[PDB]
């Protein structure tokens, strides 16, 4: 799915 | 598209909001709801815990939001 | 239209596209960029704004269409 | 089968996978086919033997936690 | 990556 600020800070 | 209330019980308010995710800092994490035409919602109001977050942002698995799961 | 593997592809060396920040820019996009369909061979979905189409030119071509890196 | 569970599917333009001629290939298959991940667009599932993908080059990708692009996709200008 | 059925059996 997409999705929005998931990314690993 | 993120400050909007994404569903009826909605807690994402810009005037409260604050990072509940480890990858949020200054904005709320959402997901794509595949129904009809599709829209987003903020994980958190889905009650999503975090792995199952990362793991819907890891793979091509659909989502549908708690208002639409079912058919 | 519809391309297989979704609207957040980078269509193009240029692509300006992120899911993070990607706001509506057509007077019709809600939650998806507008995409054309470029038909040198194999054939890619690019992304409107991309190919900088004003909407009327947009609105019209949806015979064939080539991206701004096949004319 | 049903295609909804993932495995018997047409994972490619090639795809030579159906359940009613599908054989064990790989040392861990059983009733299922070996499929791998691509990261492209939204993601998809392939599966490894309409990759061409021998078993050491397989086990080994999923052993490492690097992605994978499809031999349909991995030349795509990816920036 | 990602894989299925890949495990040591
Ligand atoms: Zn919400
Ligand atoms: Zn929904
Ligand atoms: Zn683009
Ligand atoms: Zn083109
Ligand atoms: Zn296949
Ligand atoms: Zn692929």
């Amino acid at each position: 799915a997409r999705t929005k600020q998931t990314a690993r800070k | 598209g993120y400050w909007i209330t994404c569903c009826p019980t909605c807690d994402v308010d810009i005037n409260t909001w604050v990072p509940f995710y480890s990858t949020e800092l200054n904005k709320p994490a959402m997901i794509y709801c595949s129904h009809g035409d599709g829209h987003w919602v903020h994980a958190q109001c889905m009650d999503l815990e975090e792995r199952t977050l990362i793991h819907l942002s890891e793979g091509s698995n659909k989502y549908y939001c708690n208002e639409h799961v079912q058919i």
